[PDB]
């Protein structure tokens, strides 16, 4: 048997990816999340073992709210609505909850209602380039090469507290579809130090035993 | 046999080629000065499109059209007597992105390309809190990999008591089909000993090491 | 910070023995450690770096040894000339720092 | 290459054309037309070159040094020979200004 | 190949400033970092600043404002300032190249400027 | 109109060719910059295989390859109102040996051509005594010639009235097939004003003379 050991079985699988939370009345409270595949560490070795990939995304939210500690008078509101924010690379950045970018045209967004199924969405492979790299040797800063980035995502509510403040969490998942691998590598041994290189520390190559018999 | 190129002409009598596929008046045998391989030594690099531009002909062509693409043929030869012994191993690796000496920074242009001069390794760690260097304990070979496994890319072995040469034949390997060759270099050469030189007294203590490379098909 | 200790102060032996010295560092070098040697009225030179690979004019008489803190070299048979000073040196992190430097008499 | 049978080792012949420099480096004479000659594989290497009545240099480089064994001499000899390629073709004669 | 050579005043004033230029050969600066090291015979060696091969520099710890290493790359010379001359810098100084083989260490020397600095 | 040749472009709308017979990177519209022709004016002379010597990549040739073989084209071109008068003489001489002003020495070099710079006549003796100076001298012509004899070689007339410009092409004349083109200028270039400029007050008191070089078969 080999078809669980193809490059498609091998990539088509899910991650909590990320993982966070904003409230309604802060006027800071949207979360924010830039597009990048080194976030999570054991998803990471599965994708340096090749160097140059090509694949559309996939993407789903999971969605709960908790309510917080108000005054009293018996509080109660409706359904919550949320709207989720795709900006592609190269397009505006909002600051607040109440910012231009939201009411902006060519940013697709999404809105979703608690309550029913999770709002999936789907990205093509964006990018200039023909495909695109997990490594790479030289500047563009050293070893950043723009061309790979993907654009970032941004969640607020889109109502108003009108008797007790509800803050919110919120799980992206994650799933590539489609994907053509090129020129492998080997498999990464030490550990991961910081998101954004591949900076290390030395270590052995692997556990000992007490002699060569 | 004594193949010749424009005004240079290099003779041999195996070759490996890229992953399987095939790649004016400069397709000259550039020859880059030796290194000496001592007993105790550890192991050197070059980058690839960097060493060339500095010194050639082929460099005033670099700094005329920066965009090209190229494709690249290497000759690695080291001459010794049957007397001595070792085993050296000769592989071209693609985008060989180091990582730095200090956690948080980035190591700056001097340290990572030696212009047709071979940066070298040591078998310790570095320390870290005094610039930007290269982590270049070779037993992680620089990129945070177990050396061992380095055997996937395309490379050749060098072994002192039948073989004595190697050629490589690497393609063009990039993502986009034209960028520039100053802020991007696409091929690194590793030359590592494995099994160390030794031999007995009387001999000569080191063996020279050349590395012979020609481009092919160089656009711009 | 990090220091180096050499130990002994100085020794006087004669021509032909296998004599030793050692000096200790503080922390973890990882074998980061360079000998130096120098006579009367002239400059240092380097015999072992890395704290056991010998330089290249070097004889096969010297030797060095040692991991992690204590770290030693070896001269297994002296002669006329292998007296003078040594001094260890580490070189893991700035601020470098030396050995105290020892002596030979050679009575 | 008159010397030993163990001992190998690599060198440059470079010539220079007539107006061009001589070379002073081991570098800068791989860059004009030139050839690397191996020692171990063939023992006699040929080159041509016009010759017409500065005006041009042939020097001669290392590569690298001469590895050799143990109990073999180190210091080898190297000879030099001329021949014409093809035809020449002279002209009016005159008399040799070899003698007294 | 010659190794690189330097030249010191040998002579100065209390509490002034000093320049040794150490000339290099052989080599270019672009692979070689030299290292600043005073003898002394009170003290004994200490290590005083390293400026490394990619123009960056650094310094000793009690040294820290009264130095300023630079160098040049075409001309191949290298410059340092010691500041405020006290007395306690009786000592011979030394111009040396490291990265012996990429190890930080000091392959080779100068031939040594002895200073001192009273009348 | 509007000839190209690698990355220049002259604009036109008659040709003389040499004696009857018609004759890579280089091949460009070289410019020289132009000349003022006043009123007094005299007259002016290229050397010709020197004044493209010393500037262009062709010159980068010279320095390379010294004896070669080229053939030339020779745009000569001057711009001027209806209102103006006058009438100039094109002629492109061959083996132009001209005399020292004293009679015992023999010219500089420096005197002899201006690269790419025009050297001008004059209508008076010079002084002897005093330096390498060619002799100047205009109603001679420099070479102890009969000035209105000199239409023997390919001439080209511009009369200000109906005319405007000239164009001139010119085989390769020498007596051995190569040569070195440092010590031997076999044409020149000559632009001498018979009928000279006038014009009435409130026109431009000049009217500049622009003269545009290309060669054709250049061999090394």
């Amino acid at each position: 048997s080999r078809s669980e050991s193809s490059i498609e079985n091998f990539l088509c699988r899910s991650a909590c990816v990320y993982y966070a939370t904003y409230t309604n009345n802060s006027k800071k409270g949207f979360a924010e999340w830039v597009i990048n595949t080194r976030q999570v560490a054991q998803l990471r070795r599965k994708l340096e073992l090749f160097t140059y990939l090509r694949f559309d995304l996939e993407l789903t939210f999971v969605i709960t709210s908790a309510q917080q500690p108000s005054t009293a008078s018996s509080v109660d509101a409706p359904v919550q609505t949320h709207q989720i924010m795709y900006v592609p690379p190269g397009g505006p950045v909002p600051t607040k909850v109440k910012d231009y970018a939201w009411q902006t045209s060519t940013n697709p967004s999404v809105f979703w209602t608690e309550g029913n199924a999770p709002p999936r969405m789907s990205i093509p492979f964006i990018s200039i380039g023909n495909a695109y790299s997990c490594f790479y040797d030289g500047w563009t800063v050293y070893g950043i090469n723009t061309l790979n980035n993907m654009g970032t995502l941004y969640m607020r509510h889109v109502n108003e507290a009108g008797q007790g403040p509800i803050k919110s969490t919120v799980r992206i998942y994650f799933k590539p579809k489609h994907v053509k691998a090129w020129v492998p590598r080997p498999p990464r041994l030490c550990q991961y130090e910081k998101q954004k290189n591949v900076n290390f520390s030395p270590i052995g190559v692997t556990t000992s035993r007490t002699d060569i018999i | 046999r004594s193949i010749t190129l424009g005004n240079s002409t290099i003779t041999t009598q195996n070759v490996v080629v890229g992953y399987g596929v095939w790649p004016v008046a400069t397709c000259r045998f550039y020859t880059l000065e030796s290194v000496q391989w001592m007993k105790n030594s550890a192991g050197w690099w070059w980058k690839l499109p960097d060493a060339l531009s500095q010194m050639g002909l082929f460099g005033q062509n670099m700094q005329y059209h920066y965009l090209g693409r190229t494709g690249y043929t290497i000759h690695v030869q080291c001459n010794a007597s049957k007397f001595h012994q070792g085993c050296l191993l000769v592989v071209c690796v693609p985008e060989a992105e180091m990582g730095c000496s200090n956690l948080n920074n980035t190591p700056e242009f001097s340290e990572l390309s030696g212009g047709d001069s071979a940066r070298m390794f040591t078998d310790t760690q570095v320390g870290e809190s005094n610039a930007k260097k290269v982590q270049t304990a070779v037993w992680n070979a620089g990129m945070g990999v177990g050396v061992g496994n380095l055997t996937i890319f395309p490379h050749q072995w060098i072994n002192l008591r039948t073989n004595n040469s190697a050629t490589l034949v690497m393609p063009y390997i990039n993502s986009v089909p034209m960028d520039n060759m100053f802020r991007h270099n696409n091929l690194t050469l590793m030359i590592i000993p494995f099994v160390p030189l030794n031999y007995s007294e009387g001999s000569s203590p080191y063996v020279p090491i050349t590395v012979t490379i020609a481009p092919m098909c160089a656009e711009y | 910070d990090i220091q180096m200790t050499q130990s002994p102060a100085s020794l006087s032996v004669s021509v032909g023995e296998t004599v030793t010295i050692t000096c200790r560092a503080s922390e973890n070098v990882y074998r980061n450690l360079a000998w130096y040697q120098q006579k009367q009225g002239k400059s240092p030179q380097l015999l072992v770096y890395a704290a056991t690979n010998l330089a290249d004019g070097v004889p096969s008489r010297f030797s060095g040894s040692g991991s992690g803190t204590q770290y030693s070299l070896k001269i297994n048979s002296l002669q006329s000339e292998d007296f003078g000073s040594y001094f260890c040196q580490h070189f893991w992190s700035p601020v470098f720092t030396f050995g105290a430097g020892t002596k030979l008499e050679l009575k | 290459f008159c010397g030993s049978a163990m001992a190998t080792g690599k060198f440059l012949l470079a010539y220079s054309p007539p107006g061009a420099g001589v070379p002073k480096n081991r570098k800068d004479a791989m860059l004009g037309t030139h050839v690397i000659w191996d020692v171990g594989l063939q023992s006699s290497c040929v080159l041509c070159v016009p010759w017409i009545s500065a005006a041009g240099y042939v020097t001669c480089w290392y590569q690298t040094n001469i590895v050799v064994p143990a109990d073999v001499q180190s210091s080898c000899d190297i000879l030099c020979f001329v021949s014409a390629c093809n035809d020449f073709s002279v002209r009016m004669l005159k008399d040799t200004p070899f003698i007294r | 190949q010659v190794q690189l050579k330097q030249s010191g005043p040998g002579l100065v004033q209390p509490s002034q400033s000093l320049s040794i230029t150490c000339t290099v050969s052989g080599f270019s600066l672009t692979n070689y970092g030299v290292h600043w090291v005073r003898q002394s015979p009170g003290k004994g060696l200490e290590w005083l600043g390293v400026i490394w091969r990619g123009g960056s520099t650094d310094y000793n710890a009690a040294f820290m404002s009264r130095l300023s290493i630079t160098k040049d790359n075409s001309k191949s010379q290298v410059f340092f300032k010691m500041n405020s001359l006290q007395a306690d810098d009786t000592a011979i100084y030394y111009c040396a190249k490291g990265d012996y083989y990429g190890y930080d260490a000091m392959d080779s020397w100068g031939q040594g400027t002895s200073v001192t600095v009273s009348r």
